């Protein structure tokens, strides 16, 4: 069940990494485009 | 059959807190805008730079 939850959160990260609020610029001049997904992705991949 | 799920929840929240900690740890970003206007043509003849 824990690896199932890990798969689920990985897929959720995969789908959310394109919406223009968490991984695409929804702000042309303000400060989010966190690359932390990468880390999260790595956190999953390993 | 529920306490085992509780142990699963605690181990997963430990993992999630590890993920959040590394998320706040590894990318130590700093923008440091320092938004000051670039030197223009008239600045050399502005009274401020008049040595």
């Amino acid at each position: 069940y824990v690896t199932g939850f890990f798969i689920a959160v990985s897929v959720i990260a995969n789908v959310v990494e394109t919406v223009p609020c968490g991984s695409s610029p929804g702000h042309i001049k303000e400060l989010r485009y966190a690359v932390a997904f990468f880390c999260l992705d790595t956190a999953c991949v390993m | 059959w529920k306490g085992i799920a509780i142990a699963l929840l605690v181990i997963l929240v430990i993992c999630s807190l590890i993920v959040t900690s590394v998320i706040l740890l590894t990318p130590a970003e700093d923008n440091s805008l320092s938004q000051k206007k670039k030197v223009t043509v008239e600045d050399l003849f502005s009274e401020d730079f008049k040595i």
